[PDB]
């Protein structure tokens, strides 16, 4: 008997989900569609240092341009990733709404918010602004999709906090896609040292 | 193997084969994808 979570991925169309969720080769490859509700389930393990767990990471096609999803999609999730782009806006200000319908159905899984495609030059939502996750007891993580960048970040905090151990490790990085992009390690560093920045920052 | 140190089994809950989500043994359908128990 193994372990594994539900994880629903959501965010407004053209935040990246899809690219997020298919750098993992293995749950690429076996990924299950879901007719009813059109979702292609990927089964995404990590090897921690207690053994394996898989997050079956449900990813829509593409429903979400149309309006919220429905029910059956959040049912029985165990932890969720909302997504926006931060350089679009609008995206952002949507991650309330999806909170708000993740938690309608699931109540107050663990959930991460990640802004993806910070490998983009011209950035438009910066740490100083990215203030939701502190107002409702969530982790936040800067991401790029296209360079695995803070990839298994989500995943790890979710783990440790489905588990209820703070000291949980993946020994490993699963397979990933390689990058299609180089993210700017010096960028990287300094939007790293601007999220903290702003975390001691009063809202 | 497989199995995770320290997991616990629950009785009669069935994994359904569509979606992958975890069902009660009184759920003869999927609460998420409608799918019938197997
Ligand atoms: N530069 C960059 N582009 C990305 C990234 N992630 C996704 N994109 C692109 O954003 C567009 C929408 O991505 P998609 O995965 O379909 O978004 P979804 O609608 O949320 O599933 C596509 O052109 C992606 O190639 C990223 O991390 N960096
Ligand atoms: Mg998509
Ligand atoms: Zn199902």
């Amino acid at each position: 008997p193994q372990v594994q979570f539900k994880l629903v991925l959501v965010g407004d169309g053209g935040t990246g989900k899809t690219t997020f969720v298919k750098r993992h080769l293995t749950g690429e490859s076996e990924k299950k569609y879901v007719a009813t509700l059109g979702v292609e389930v990927h089964p995404l393990v990590f090897h921690t240092n207690r053994g394996p767990i898989k997050f079956n990471v449900w990813d829509t096609a593409g429903q979400e341009k149309f309006g919220g999803l429905r029910d059956g999609y959040y049912i029985q999730a165990q932890c969720a990733i909302i997504m926006f782009d931060v350089t679009s806006r609008v995206t952002y200000k949507n991650v309330p709404n999806w909170h708000r319908d993740l938690v309608r159905v699931c109540e107050n899984i663990p959930i991460v918010l990640c802004g993806n495609k910070v490998d983009i030059k011209d950035r438009k939502v910066k740490a100083k602004s990215i203030v939701f996750h502190r107002k409702k007891n969530l982790q936040y993580y800067d991401i790029s999709a296209k360079s695995n960048y803070n990839f298994e970040k989500p995943f790890l905090w979710l783990a440790r906090k489905l588990i209820g151990d703070p000291n949980l490790e993946f020994v490993a990085m699963p397979a990933l896609a390689p990058p299609e992009v180089v993210m700017d390690p010096a960028l990287a560093a300094q939007y790293e040292h601007d999220l903290e920045v702003a975390q001691t920052t009063a809202l | 193997g497989s199995g995770f140190e320290g997991m616990f089994i629950r009785k009669g809950q069935w994994d359904c084969s569509v979606c992958c989500v975890q069902n009660e043994s009184s759920s003869l359908k999927c609460v998420a994808c409608d799918a019938s128990k197997p």
